[PDB]
């Protein structure tokens, strides 16, 4: 095994990754959904500014 | 045209078109090579052998096993296997169908990237997908919520799935699968001390795992019966050669799942892992899962697992609330069956990878695009 | 005589007399026990092990962790730890000093009642007090008003304190501490798929958390650099064994604090929690806190947190008004240091619990008498 | 099955034990197999002359050093287990991560085969192959290894704790051989 497994696994699993994760897209969407202070206070400032 | 799915859930390997009830045929993913000087000059030397062909030929062949711990060990060997499977069983050309790939969840990107890279380049194939086991398990079992346990040839799983969504934090993933258990078996077996170690010799155990195992109802009480009785003990032949007759050594084996001391680790076991992973997940859902509890494949084949599991949950659950588990007949096939369903729906036409993307962007595409 | 303070802020545990600059020594509050048959008969069997002694001995020991979520899990284990700490490090007898206790705020009475009950009964100790972290944090940081963030080993905090008073309604308390983050780390780490799960294996990560982490300045831009460069990627050894080399997986970790999706929860994060909790608190004070902003301990150790925090506040604040944060060097010690100050002032002689009360009334005394 | 190459040849049990003497006298461990073959082509100092216990002088080539290699390569009587050293590193990689350095330090060998000069060296060569070179490695090769076990047994006998630990006749009266398997390892 020390030859057989390691020849592949040491060599290739060296370089594992690159992506702009779709899971991070999920995170971004969620944080947008759950920036309460952003949505609510923007909406309230926008409306409440107009007084007639 | 038509659409084709490979199962690479480990153990024998399962492949079939969308809408057939069961895959055409199935192969272990053994790989093996010669061990001795080739001394019939009349013989053609082939240097690598796979599948039931090898399963016959085994004795002078020696095995390599191209998937450890659900991680596929050596790519070019896989490519040999894969090529063989297409041409010899399937009589299929890579252009012919979209092809669907079956993955351990939560495991290193590399398997994604090379698998796709090879199969789009080495094979040239209209559409590709890789899918996580539990999804198929639900689709086949047809309950949109659930939790799945499927401990195959390879790394052993807990996923709760709620209807229509993943809880990837919730998920637990374990290298406890039956192969390593079997290799523990030998360290049992030397007690009776009929004893042999090599790969083929190890696979011989697999038959016994088919035939001779059954699940401990209660461990202490079983020991008491072990002192009382020999009906616990059954008599079995070598595949050829001797009759062999086996005591508690049969039932002791599955307990490892409940107690992975015997080859020693800490993760508190299938059931305690499950309830742990529940208690991670949130409060209200839980009843459904108490209702909807689902199991499949290699280990589950054993008679009785579901019962002691339920005993365990009745230990850990507040008894007040309903509990049951599902134990379908077909579990070992379940995944590929679900894959067939998965293949059926037109939405993957929206969803498949196409060659074009692989042209325009790398393997990186997958990890956004798929789960 | 003289006066002695235990820190039981979780992580390594900190203890020292009033007026020393830094505690004599410090211990993880790991607890661990044997895993295997004891097979050197020459060995003395000790069945429980703690502290750097265990930290050496670990491998056959297996860990229990006596504080979850800042809540101390198993009392008698604590008692073992506590006894050890006194006698082995401190060479101290319970009579010798008043003793001061360090508490997560806003958490269940039970910790108060049993802690006091044990320590007055099991130890017999002139005077007792339990104090809330933020108070010490101010005293050490020496600004009578403030808000504190200190996310230790254990449950993670927001308290505004105004000068001389509490706003217990204002306060936010979160189980987001670095341990759970670290356990998420593994679910990261299997991407590169060098992979190991057990308690000691988990603590091995702690070193990497020391060495390899740094705070994302900007997430998108960092991803762009991640596509560009490998300087983002650094090479690190196993504590023994291999060299390991780590990409974005380092910086991605702290973002969880800003986005606890990655192990998924909703509380909108440290900073948004903070501004929320501000907007709870009243209007005029706010400028001071915009000025006086204070952070400490386990997570804060990371380089850069304060900067992105300020970026976040500049997002959320009306830019018009001054903003800054404090990031002292010594934050991880800060609490016990403040405790030393707290010990110094004679007013606790007015304030300590005495044995007499514990005689004349129960643990109930505390909850009136202390905060 | 080697020896018939030179084809002075005898098979029975006593004849087989006669070899044991040669195993005492004539063996030594291959430092490097290829390089040894090159020397085998070059030289006869590799070849030494030895008597029958009575009767003839016998003189033996590579047939001496080839023998121990079986330990490293059990082809020559053919099996798969990847050998002493690869078994060892395998069994390590089973065992957990932190301990390993100690074992890299503490490496111990004894008895019948180990008697051969040189084993420890090529073993270390092998581990330096398989180890990450970064970390210390050594092995212990005490003089007395073949006796070691009984010596240790003497120590084992010494300590009073076995008085706590021995089996006594009484148990054997009151319960079977079964006693052992709980009671002892
Ligand atoms: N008749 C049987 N009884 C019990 N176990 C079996 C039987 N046949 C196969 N198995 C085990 O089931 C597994 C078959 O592989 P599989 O379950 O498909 O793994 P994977 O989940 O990786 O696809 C192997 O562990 C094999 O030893
Ligand atoms: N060098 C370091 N770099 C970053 N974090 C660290 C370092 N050393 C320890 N930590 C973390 O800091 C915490 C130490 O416990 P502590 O901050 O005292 O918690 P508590 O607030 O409960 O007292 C743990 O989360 C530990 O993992």
């Amino acid at each position: 095994x020390x030859x057989y497994x390691x020849x592949x696994x040491x060599x290739x699993x060296x370089x594992x990754x690159x992506x702009x994760x779709x899971x991070x897209x999920x995170x971004x969407x969620x944080x947008x959904x759950x920036x309460x202070x952003x949505y609510x206070x923007x909406x309230x400032x926008x409306x409440x500014x107009x007084x007639x | 045209t038509t659409a084709l799915v490979c199962d690479n859930g480990s153990g024998l390997v399962k492949a079939g078109f969308a809408g057939d009830d069961a895959p055409r045929a199935v192969f272990p993913s053994i790989v093996g090579r010669p061990r001795h000087q080739g001394v019939m000059v009349g013989m053609g030397q082939k240097d690598s052998y796979v599948g039931d062909e090898a399963q016959s030929k085994r004795g002078i062949l020696t095995l390599k096993y191209p998937i450890e711990h659900g991680i596929i060990t050596n790519w070019d060997d896989m490519e040999k296997i894969w090529h063989h499977t297409f041409y010899n069983e399937l009589r299929v050309a890579p252009e012919e169908h979209p092809t669907l790939l079956t993955e351990a969840p939560l495991n290193p990107k590399a398997n994604r990237e090379k698998m796709t890279q090879i199969m789009f380049e080495t094979f040239n194939v209209p559409a590709m997908y890789v899918a996580i086991q539990a999804v198929l398990s639900l689709y086949a079992s047809g309950r949109t919520t659930g939790i799945v346990l499927d401990s195959g040839d390879g790394v052993t799983h807990n996923v709760p799935i709620y209807e229509g969504y993943a809880l990837p934090h919730a998920i637990m993933r374990l290298d406890l699968a039956g192969r390593d258990l079997t290799d523990y078996l030998m360290k049992i077996l030397t007690e009776r001390g009929y004893s042999f170690v090599t790969t083929a010799e190890r696979e011989i155990v697999r038959d016994i795992k088919e035939k001779l195992c059954y699940v401990a109802l209660d461990f202490e009480n079983e020991m008491a019966t072990a002192a009382s009785s020999s009906s616990l003990e059954k008599s079995y032949e070598l595949p050829d050669g001797q009759v062999i007759t086996i005591g508690n050594e049969r039932f002791r084996c599955p307990e490892t799942l409940f107690q992975p001391s015997f080859i020693g680790m800490e993760s508190a076991g299938i059931h305690e892992t499950t309830y742990n992973s529940i208690m991670k997940c949130d409060i209200d859902i839980r009843k459904d899962l108490y209702a909807n509890n689902v199991m499949s494949g290699g280990t589950t084949m054993y008679p009785g697992i579901a019962d002691r599991m339920q005993k365990e949950i009745t230990a850990l659950a507040p008894s007040t609330m309903k509990i049951k588990i599902i134990a379908p007949p077909e579990r070992k096939y379940s995944v590929w069956i679900g894959g067939s369903i998965l293949a059926s729906l037109s939405t993957f036409q929206q969803m498949w990878i196409t060659k074009q993307e692989y042209d325009e962007a790398g393997p990186s595409i997958v990890h956004r695009k798929c789960f």
